[PDB]
């Protein structure tokens, strides 16, 4: 059961620095840290502007800070360009995700 | 053609070589979108990348660059063992000619 957390996660800007923590992580697991978008049924765009690759410790933490967009050119899976993400309307998270697919549930973010 | 700061692109051109396919996909994902044609020979390095998603990602960008450098790896790319990536070189291949 890992856990993630986006501080702060409502009254977004469009720039605002968050901190997207991750607990209950597996230790020395890659976690790449993104603004995800549900777009359509079935559809996730992300945003590859501002993501990073944080690794867990020794705990099952890890921490960054995550630059949230209000508005991004959202992109899927196998590099398609899906078009503009709007996150006033669109529903919005970051998440953290290994390499299998697994990790704790997207947090959602509002603006 | 979009005015994007160069120390951006050198930033997404050095995350090509990154450990996490995710950081690689991403970069390559990213490059599309600024469109500079300095992307171009790092990104065609990309199409023989070890994962199915960045090769891809790398072919939608080449397509979206528009530069016919990429003409010859993207044909290259169209014999990929994988679906995704020889969809990807069809189609940018298409928004070339």
């Amino acid at each position: 059961a890992p856990t993630a957390t986006v501080t702060p996660s409502s009254g977004l800007s469009d720039g605002t620095v968050v901190k997207v923590a991750g607990a209950g992580l597996q230790a020395g697991t890659a976690y790449w840290v993104a603004q995800w978008a549900r777009v359509d049924t079935g559809v996730w765009a992300y945003n590859p502007a501002d993501n990073s690759s944080v690794t867990a410790d020794a705990n099952g933490s890890a921490s960054t800070s995550l630059t949230v967009r209000r508005s991004f050119e959202g992109f899927l899976f196998d590099g398609t360009r899906w078009g503009t993400v709007d996150c006033t309307t669109a529903a919005c998270q970051v998440g953290l995700s290994d390499a299998a697919g697994n990790g704790p549930e997207g947090v959602a973010i509002s603006f | 053609h979009h005015h994007t700061d160069p120390e951006k692109v050198e930033m997404y051109i050095k995350n090509l070589q990154d450990d996490s396919y995710f950081v690689r996909r991403a970069a390559a994902a990213a490059l599309g979108k600024i469109g500079d044609e300095r992307a171009v020979e790092p990104l065609i390095k990309a199409l023989k990348d070890e994962d199915r998603f960045v090769r891809s990602s790398a072919a939608y960008a080449l397509g979206e660059i528009g530069d016919e450098r990429a003409v010859e790896p993207l044909i290259k790319a169209l014999k990929d063992e994988d679906w995704f990536v020889r969809r990807a070189a069809a189609v940018a291949l298409g928004e070339i000619g």
